[PDB]
DNA sequence: TCAGGGTGGTATGGCCGTAGGCGAGCACAAGGCTGACTTTTCCTCCCCTTGTGCTGCCTTCTGGGGGGGGCCCAGCTCCTCCCCATGCCAGGGTCTTTTC
DNA sequence: GAAAAGACCCTGGCATGGGGAGGAGCTGGGCCCCCCCCAGAAGGCAGCACAAGGGGAGGAAAAGTCAGCCTTGTGCTCGCCTACGGCCATACCACCCTGA
């Protein structure tokens, strides 16, 4: 049960695709946007944009998480992982 | 006279030129600034450039696409530095896994 | 936009390779970064010495300042051949 | 709502991105509540942006700036 | 840029007890010179952004509400509205 | 300052605003506004680094108070969280 | 054994002077300063400036080094902390 | 060879502020090329500084600079 | 030593007309993706032991901190002026948009 | 990516205030030395508690399977917003003197 893993991590590093659904990111955007001014619009680059950096903050999120797992010693990472690894790099002590 | 031949340069040292006066950067722009300023970006461009073609001669293609100029400034220790919050749109990551996780 | 210039220096060091349509919206931004980071910074270095010109001295610091190493070296270099040979 | 859009399947794709071999079960809301707050805190500014250019439209150019603004300059959206 | 004589004042209508000491003015003096150049440096790429060439009362709004926190934004933009308005009139 | 009420000079943060080359013209109510937002800003850290002054039982400010007063918040530390403060030591945590 | 250690913490931490000793650093900034450029003469208050500077960066590190151990269950702060804070940091 | 000035009890002290309950044997010589790194950038971004003035004195303004280009600003010194 | 009252002007900006691109909304398949389930293997987590490196303490000896003083190169100021960068206009060369 | 037409400012020429480079004077503060002496560093030893290895158990990810659903590629429409244009209104800059 570790094989599938790895032959999934040498598939989603050779790639470059956008791995969120197009549609659900873009209806989260329009729907937190939303609480910062009503009947606002979009366009498709500005979505495109929101989540093309969006997808790349998790990403490195993820590549800071496993380091402190493998820190501890472990290969599943866990939520405070992802604590100390925000709390490091200064986005939310 | 062409003054981005007169230097040697493609870039175009009047448009720097114009650039640096519009940007409100100073009271007085010098007659050596765009001429410089139109140097580096040239050598700066003709690195990474040349850095992504070599990144995509080694995936057997012939256009670079952004995928070869995030793997060429990743894979460079002085263009990691300068492009270290840089958010190259649609590069991928660079391939690499820890030891610790194969088995 | 310096599409042009960037497919002209692309010609000239790679004449076999070609660039995409996005990948070429990245080397504009590219451009674009680098220059108002070096301007910003010889702004800085004009204002704090309490001068009203900006001149290729305060770019020179600002490249020396912002690029690191061997970049810097180099980017010093190509910029005092390409000052030294148009004031020829 | 739409948070539940980033479903387990995209959030497990983004850490194999990331390198990451094993998943814990929590890991899961933890990246949801995080990706929140990112885009929380980015829209906010691109917003105000386009509040100031008097416009109705978020405009590319718009989030760029408030993702310049945040040291996370973003190389592709012109 | 000294702003020593300035901030004692401000603080004798808030505190008419405590001093400044002269390590904790010259802290001021590097905190005011930075929030100014924070905000007229925001206010600044505005005009840029809008292809404008006036930093008005519009630009300060807009840079301190993009750079102070949550309630201090609703604050620093509340007391300067309440000021403006004065200015004018 | 004396027309806006205010104790920071208008004037003054006027020929800053045109000898710093923010703009080629500034309005006559940019410096109004920004002489009562840094105003407000330096009375805002002030009233907590006299606080901590009171609560080390001292008559004078120092850079130890104004450090203490700065972090123990939310958003004054959020806001001055790349700042060294000279001779400010760290929280007791 | 760590009693002494936790007094220890908060006699430091009430503190806000300079940890380390001022002419030893005077000397390792001047030998630093040397390689750059020689004949280089300095302020009293450029060198004090580069000591709060250096001394609040190492406070600093050291309290992520702190959380990159008891993450891994010790106390012992270790080489293999400081680099885990270094590198999430961005530094290395 | 003045990184050695930079003691075992100095390093164990500043530590201590951090936090720092036991040190292990290898943290001195680690933070000694810490800091020497730190130093070696700050004072190189301020020579910059002076030799663009075309002084020969480094001053605290200098340092200031070239501190707030790296991201960490210091208020106290001017 | 610098900000304020008064004059003139002109350029930057405010307001209405406009037309067209793009942004939002609606169906419609229908296959790829997702969600739920099951088995099970591996990973996490706890417990034990030890032996080793870390701490605490004691003594000695050093070298950094606190002054005092000399001097001597360096940074700041003042006045000259000259050489560099700017405001403005003519014309076309180059950069911008479309088509294959 | 190359060919073809257009339109927008690039470059040259002319007159000009001004910005900074230079010489001189000055003074100040940074380096260098001298003395003391006492707190701090360095070394050594006892002892102790903590990191790391070993082991075992169980439970929670992971892999494979199957059924449902819903993103999306497509087509179509409506309209509104926004960049451009035209006219003109007044806000602030350059300048002249003064008083805080």
């Amino acid at each position: 049960p570790g094989t599938v893993a790895l032959r999934e991590i040498r598939r989603y590093q050779k790639s470059t695709e956008l791995l969120i659904r197009k549609l659900p990111f873009q209806r989260l955007v329009r729907e937190i946007a939303q609480d910062f001014k009503t009947d606002l619009r979009f366009q498709s680059s500005a979505v495109m944009a929101l989540q093309e950096a969006s997808e790349a903050y998790l990403v490195g999120l993820f590549e800071d998480t496993n380091l402190c797992a493998i820190h501890a010693k472990r290969v599943t990472i866990m939520p405070k992982d992802i604590q100390l690894a925000r709390r490091i790099r200064g986005e939310r002590a | 006279k062409s003054r981005s031949s007169r230097a040697g340069l493609q870039f175009p040292v009047g448009r720097v030129h114009r650039l640096l006066r519009k940007g409100n950067y100073a009271e007085r722009v010098g007659a050596g600034a765009p001429v410089y300023m139109a140097a580096v970006l040239e050598y700066l461009t003709a690195e990474i450039l040349e850095l992504a073609g070599n990144a995509a001669r080694d995936n057997k293609k012939t256009r670079i696409i952004p995928r070869h100029l995030q793997l060429a400034i990743r894979n460079d220790e002085e263009l990691n530095k300068l492009l270290g919050k840089v958010t190259i749109a649609q590069g991928g990551v660079l391939p690499n896994i820890q030891a610790v996780l194969l088995p | 936009s310096y599409s042009v210039y960037v497919y002209k220096v692309l010609k000239q060091v790679h004449p076999d390779t070609g660039i995409s349509s996005k990948a070429m919206g990245i080397m504009n931004s590219f451009v674009n970064d680098i220059f108002e980071r070096i301007a910003g910074e010889a702004s800085r270095l004009a204002h704090y010495n309490k001068r009203s010109t900006i001149t290729s001295r305060e770019i020179q610091t600002a490249v020396r300042l912002l690029l690191p190493g061997e970049l810097a070296k180099h980017a010093v270099s190509e910029g005092t051949k390409a000052v030294t040979k148009y004031t020829s | 709502d739409n948070i539940q859009g980033i479903t387990k399947p995209a959030i497990r794709r983004l850490a194999r991105r990331g390198g990451v071999k094993r998943i814990s079960g929590l890991i899961y809301e933890e990246t949801r509540g995080v990706l929140k707050v990112f885009l929380e805190n980015v829209i906010r500014d691109a917003v105000t942006y386009t509040e100031h250019a008097k416009r109705k439209t978020v405009t590319a150019m718009d989030v760029v700036y408030a993702l310049k603004r945040q040291g996370r300059t973003l190389y592709g959206f012109g």
